[PDB]
């Protein structure tokens, strides 16, 4: 009924709107009363807010400019820095794509600047890359000096500060005073200007305060900042021992696991990632993450059925997508579930919400197509995934290989430079392209495809066939 | 069914109403003695409603009271001094009200009657928000309740007596309260993320017990006490669920990833653990032992308040309420049911429909293999040109470019007509003027404009373009001189017919032998021949030849037309220059080469710059002082470098355009003699004009010697060209830049005298 | 006081670091799509921060240096309270010197220095 109890009672709810609004009404009406000022100030930044945990963006600068790693060469298992090729796609020359997207996945990082401008704006993050990774209160105005003494004032304006407006110099200074105000006793404020620093880039002055806080009152917050710090300073084994002390201290805690089961396959060991997901799973049983990542790895090790059953898993649990819906088409004609794949590709189509969404999903149908024997409905479904995404490297690769299997030699040829040209670390219209160059003469265009083939999948056997057919030629 | 939430006695419970946390309510406030649960919802406008479900139907509603002021919330205990049954509080903003819900039967199950009678009611000198109730102390058979004001304030009633009030100190919101009694304690969540216990006889003598910072603050709090093996504090937390032992510290704690509304651990099963359970905003309900996942099933509604008993004959029921009204009894579906696509036999596929219109598409398909006007008028007088556009048909998103050349300039370039009603015209106008020294490659102009034409398949309609052309007068460029005598290149156009009076072609330009001084400075020179019936154009540059000797083509031409002459050529006896022409190539392509060494000296200072700037960098980062002056005064240098070659790149880009400009005529001049010279017709122009005159400017991947060389080996190789081995070597097409214009002069030079050996050009 | 200016310069300084990696892969895409006048705005901005965290440099270290005098003076007086003392006193005085320095209960520690 009244405004003030009605604006909380909203705030509780997540409304985050009528309290904001009930709020601006009740301070213009009364203008002393600060609990409906906070009280919008935490409603303004719980409508953005994001956790900080999952908010790790890298930039252009950080991917290059920034070194922090102590090694130069490590030993190979002790840095971040499966099937092959030739069954799972990949996004890069390694790291095959996997099942779920964090907004801090890499799957690789670029060599120079040069090789990061000149590369397409998501592959190496999971949104456009970057450079660099009327109001309500003015920052300039209010003097820190006075909000950090009083503490309930003092958190929600500190999160206002850092998560809506976004500006951590402000939030630095109002957590230095806050932290002096407390007398250094209370974890919180140690963890929030270890966030502060961790967002300028000083990440041992941020370990220092996440090791101060540990200290202090042991929290899953804070492994799991002081692991994503010793994975910046690109030491993963001593965030792997990090983790299991967190899972001593907390026995069963899904995101520590989950935490441990990335680093392993970020490193590449599916091993040990697919069993501490699996403890995971033993765990929650709901967790997307886990289920999609033992799912991909299920159908791409010659297991259609089981990816199939995780799939239909989290089909189960209410999640409705255009990527959930082309998987379990995915996994349903490849176990033999010929009654269920189609629909499951139609409610793709319905469902998906962008123009590589419908690519993807036209390609798949592309597939299931060349399955079913017919080359026709293939090609326009490769066509179609071009019209969708022009540049879509696979549909270009597959459309070359039905136009040459038709004859077409030079669509061919002209299909798979630019597939090469689009996608340089994918290695099959490398190989094609020096294969039916090879099979017209023209070995120098032969062997210059044949290399890039092998720098992209070193282990392919044909490649490594071709390459000494022309070197004999060579010499 | 598995994993959903399958329905019981269910009900919408208003129209646009609103409840919360509190409202819901489940115990035995019939005093029925037997053991079932009535579902108690307030509102959050007065309708108190109770329900006793028997699966809806309408003896369900035992009453549907509606008292004046909102219900903030209802319990159900024993707060009533002498009596020790169960009553109904109800907690308004300003008013706390206890009531006694008395049933009456009748002689039929439809004819009895329910009342609430009002058995005390305690005025609120304060705006509460929520409240508690319990044995404060350890009286017995009481259950005497603290309201919680909205202003931090624990006001305490024992029943039917204001007992006190006591300021919580340092709050400035309202959180959760809930009440220990294993330790007779008050547990808040404070603002400053600190769950807070204080004693209830140092409340009731006034200080705090514990304190604890949770990294956030909590939605509810729910101090469970049906085991009394371990009493455990739960606080479901804006963020973190958390269950806390008895001394203040946390027993263990979960990190939601989701965004909780409501919780409730009821009974539990195991030994020393405690079955709880969590809803989403994502309408979801989450059954944990401790921590651990044992369940999760879809709600339909996204839960305000949850609570489990026993209803009509059957336990563990669980009844979720929203705060739209959707109030639900349910239990957990677990059938797995099949994956299998229906075998249904009426549904089947409609071919006949469905194969006309496949027959459609695939007649489109297979045909596929086998409307505005622009014209654009220039003013006879910086020249005025007006475009006009008229249409037929209703056409949208239309959009008018003007593009002239490089010196030449616009006033107005682009005009947008979102939508132009049919058979309707528009008429822009824009002036065009020299800005610049050298003079244009071409007088030409033209204006393109793009719209969509909406259709049947597409509402946004196809996108169609098409383009005019229009020719700027002379007079824009150009003005009369001193004719000169003896210039350095010359070129003789002659014709069969009477030399014809100068003073004729050019009106403006007043003399039978005339001077052109171009705005700029260069001068031309016509010099009609009075003996022979030839003309002759002189210029100490051979690209200024261009603008003047196509003029007295073309006015020569319209001159004869005029008359009403049919016979007329421009034969150009002699040999075709490609001495004057080679020059401006190798000029063009020193520019090219000199850039390239540029753009690599450039690349060499900004990688130095960029390592001075790390060190310097890892120099800011140590905290320690360090000299280092050589440092920055090696970095000012390495930047003054960077802007020195920075400029000298920009000024020879602006020179090799201006060399590109004059080779543009240049090249104009040579297809024009060719053609004169080997009588071509107007597609063997056009293909010279295409292999020739490639693009508009050079960039850092495609320039003009490369195009213009490799168009020029295909025409040789496949149209004037017979051996192999010369096809295979010295014809060879590649788009990278050159090492040396030896092979495109070498390229024209052989495809000028293939031409004059009888040659013809073709395409395929 | 030193303390707390050393952590506001270190942030600020953190910040301009930040800005000028960014400012550097901007002019690297700049020069390479041969692109002069964005390419000298992004130099001239380079400049300019370089003048700007050089400034910032100077007045750290001069903090800085002054934060290492007043340590070594604290530690120094620290050493000559227990000097004074022959014996197990003089460990015993430091020890306390150091806790009542870690507490910051500066009375305790000069009450520790001069009887204690």
């Amino acid at each position: 009924m009244e405004p003030l109890l009605l604006a909380w009672s909203y705030f509780r709810r997540r409304r985050f709107q009528l309290c904001a609004d009930l709020c601006t009404q009740m301070l213009e009406k009364s203008p002393c009363d600060q609990a409906a000022w906070i009280l919008k100030a935490r409603a303004l930044t719980e409508m953005v807010y994001v956790d900080e945990i999952d908010v790790d963006e890298e930039g252009i600068a950080e991917m290059i400019l920034d070194e922090n790693a102590i090694a130069q060469v490590p030993r190979p298992g002790t840095s971040l820095k499966g099937p092959s090729p030739a069954v799972r796609p990949v996004t890069q020359a390694g790291r095959p794509i996997t099942g779920f997207l964090r907004p801090s996945t890499q799957s690789g990082r670029p060599g120079t600047i040069e090789q990061a401008i000149k590369t397409p704006r998501t592959a190496y993050t999971a949104r456009p890359i970057a450079s660099s990774s009327g109001p309500f209160i003015n920052l300039s105005r209010l003097n820190l000096a006075k909000y950090a003494q009083k503490p309930k004032l003092a958190k929600a304006l500190f999160e206002y500060i850092f998560h809506h407006e976004n500006d951590v110099k402000t939030a630095l200074d109002l957590a230095a005073l806050s932290t002096e105000h407390s007398q250094y006793k209370d974890w919180w404020w140690k963890v929030q200007i270890g966030k502060c620093y961790y967002r300028l880039g000083l990440y041992r002055e941020a370990e220092k305060q996440f090791k101060s806080a540990l200290k202090q009152q042991e929290m899953v917050d804070t492994f799991l900042y002081l692991a994503k710090v010793y994975i910046s300073l690109d030491q993963p084994l001593t965030a792997l021992n990090l983790f299991k002390q967190g899972l001593d201290k907390f026995p069963g805690e899904v995101t520590l696991l989950c935490g441990i089961a990335r680093i392993y396959e970020e490193m590449n060991n599916i091993s040990s990632a697919t069993e501490y997901y699996k403890e995971v799973l033993k765990q929650d049983n709901t967790h997307v993450e886990a289920i999609a990542c033992i799912g991909s790895n299920h159908f791409y090790t010659d297991q259609p059925e089981v990816a199939l059953r995780f799939y239909r898993r989290l089909l189960q649990m209410g999640v409705y997508n255009c990527q959930l819906f082309n998987n379990l088409g995915l996994c349903c004609f490849y176990a033999q579930q010929y009654d269920m794949t189609l629909t499951s590709f139609e409610r793709a189509l319905s469902l998906a919400e962008n123009e590589e969404e419908v690519a993807d999903v036209w390609y798949n149908l592309g597939h299931v197509a060349v399955g079913t024997g017919d080359t026709n409905l293939a090609h326009q479904c490769f066509r179609l995934a071009l019209v969708s995404n022009n540049q879509h490297a696979e549909a270009y690769n597959n459309l070359a290989v039905l136009e040459m299997r038709r004859g077409h030699v030079e669509q061919a040829k002209a299909l798979l430079q630019t597939a090469s040209s689009l996608a340089p670390h994918m290695y099959e219209p490398h190989f094609n392209f020096a294969t039916i160059s090879d099979k017209i003469g023209d070995l120098q265009r032969s062997y210059a495809a044949a290399k890039k083939s092998e720098a992209a999948f070193p282990d392919h056997v044909d490649t490594q066939h071709l390459i000494k057919q022309l070197e004999q030629h060579f010499a | 069914s598995l994993f959903k939430a399958r329905d019981w006695w269910s009900t919408v419970l208003g129209d646009k109403e609103e409840f919360d946390q509190g409202c819901l309510c489940l115990a035995d406030v019939d005093n029925t003695g037997n053991g079932q649960d009535k579902i108690i919802v307030g509102s959050f406008m007065g309708y108190l409603r109770i329900f006793n479900p028997h699966p809806a139907q309408a003896e369900d509603l035992l009453l549907e009271v509606h008292l004046r002021d909102p219900i903030l919330q209802v319990e159900v205990g024993k707060f009533v001094s002498g009596t020790e049954m169960l009553h109904l509080a109800v907690l308004h903003s300003r008013k706390l009200c206890v009531y006694s819900v008395s049933g009456t039967l009748g002689n039929v199950e439809h004819g009895n009657q329910y009342q609430i009678k009002l058995m005390y009611e305690h005025n609120l000198q304060r705006t509460a928000c929520n409240m508690t109730y319990g044995s404060f102390g350890g009286v017995k058979g009481r259950d005497l309740i603290c309201i919680q004001s909205v202003d931090g304030m624990l006001m305490v009633f024992e029943q039917e007596s204001y007992a006190f009030g006591r300021f919580l100190p340092g709050s400035l919101l309202p959180g959760p309260l809930a009440y220990s009694s294993r330790t007779d304690s008050f547990i808040t969540v404070s603002s400053c993320h600190q769950v807070e216990s204080y004693k209830y006889q140092v409340l009731a003598f006034a200080v705090v017990d514990w304190t604890l910072n949770i990294g956030e603050q909590a939605i509810d709090i729910c101090i469970v006490s049906f085991i009394q093996s371990a009493s455990s504090v739960f606080v479901l937390g804006e963020r973190n669920f958390f269950c806390l032992k008895d001394n203040g510290q946390i027993q263990f704690m979960k990190k939601l990833d989701y965004s909780p509304s409501c919780f409730l651990p009821y009974c539990s099963v195991s030994e020393g653990t405690i079955n709880t359970l969590i809803g989403n905003h994502n309408n979801m309900l989450h059954i944990y032992q401790d921590v651990t996942l044992k369940w999760a099933t879809q709600l339909p509604h996204v839960p305000v308040a949850v609570r489990v008993g026993c209803l009509h004959d059957l336990k563990g029921v669980i009844v979720t309420l929203s705060d739209d009204g959707h109030l639900q009894c349910s239990y957990l579906g677990t059938d797995p049911s099949l994956f299998q696509a229906p075998k249904v036999e009426s549904r089947e596929l409609n071919y006949d429909e469905l194969d006309m219109e496949l027959k459609e598409l695939q007649k489109v398909i297979k045909n596929v293999n086998k409307d505005l006007k622009v014209s654009a008028m220039v003013s006879p007088n910086s020249v005025t040109v007006k475009v006009t556009l008229k249409n037929r048909v209703a056409l949208q998103k239309i959009k008018l470019s003007i593009y002239v050349q490089p010196p030449l300039v616009l006033t107005g370039d682009q005009f947008t007509f979102e939508f132009m009603a049919p058979e309707m015209t528009r008429t822009v106008g824009f002036s065009v003027y020299l800005k610049g020294s050298y003079s244009p490659p071409e007088l030409e102009g033209n204006a393109v404009v793009s719209y969509s034409r909406p259709t049947e398949r597409n509402p946004d309609g196809i996108p169609r373009v098409s383009q005019c052309k229009f020719r700027l007068p002379l007079k824009l460029v150009c003005l009369p001189g001193q004719p000169s005598k003896t210039a350095s290149h010359k070129l003789t156009i002659d014709t069969n017919k009477s030399p014809v009076s100068l003073l004729s072609l050019f009106p403006g330009f007043a003399v039978n032998v005339m001077g052109f001084r171009f705005l700029g400075g260069s001068q031309v020179t016509l010099l009609a021949s009075k003996t022979s019936q030839r003309y002759r154009i002189q210029s100490e540059q051979f690209e200024d030849l261009w603008l003047i000797t196509n003029e007295l083509i073309i006015r020569l031409q319209e001159y004869f037309e005029k008359q009403g002459i049919k016979d007329f050529t421009c034969s150009f006896s002699g040999s075709v220059p490609l001495e004057e022409y080679f020059e401006l190539i190798d000029h063009h392509f020193e520019l090219r080469i000199n850039g390239e060494k540029l753009e690599e000296l450039l690349s060499e200072r900004a990688v130095q710059f960029r390592a001075i700037q790390r060190r310097l960098l890892t120099r800011f980062k140590d905290k320690t002082p360090a000299p280092l002056q050589h440092l920055d005064t090696l970095l000012d240098g390495t930047y003054k470098q960077v802007i020195a070659l920075a400029d000298a790149v920009e000024e020879n880009q602006d020179n090799l355009f201006q060399s590109f400009t004059r080779l543009k005529s240049a090249t104009h001049l040579v297809i024009l003699l060719i053609g004169l010279w080997q009588k071509l017709s107007a597609d063997q122009i056009a293909i010279l004009e295409a292999a020739f005159l490639p693009l508009q400017q050079d960039t850092q991947e495609l320039g003009w010697e490369e195009t213009v060389d490799a168009a020029l080996s295909h025409l040789l190789k496949t149209c004037l060209s017979k051996s192999s081995k010369e096809q295979a070597l010295n014809l060879n097409s590649q788009l990278g830049i050159p090492k040396d214009t030896s092979q495109l002069k070498k390229h024209i030079t052989l495809f000028c005298d293939r031409l004059a050996k009888g040659g013809r050009l073709c395409l395929s | 006081e030193y303390h707390s200016v050393h952590q506001k310069l270190s942030a600020d300084m953190a910040d301009n670091s930040n800005l000028i990696r960014s400012l550097l892969v901007q002019a690297e895409d700049a020069r390479l799509m041969r692109d002069m006048k964005t390419m000298k705005n992004r130099y001239k901005e380079l400049y300019d921060l370089n003048k700007d965290l050089l400034n910032g440099y100077k007045i750290r270290c001069n903090n800085h240096t002054e934060l290492l005098g007043s340590l070594k003076a604290v530690n120094q007086a620290i050493q000559r309270a227990g000097h004074l003392r022959v014996g197990k006193p003089k460990n015993q005085v430091i020890t306390a010197c150091r806790d009542a320095i870690r507490s910051n209960n500066i009375n305790m520690l000069f009450r520790i220095m001069r009887v204690g």
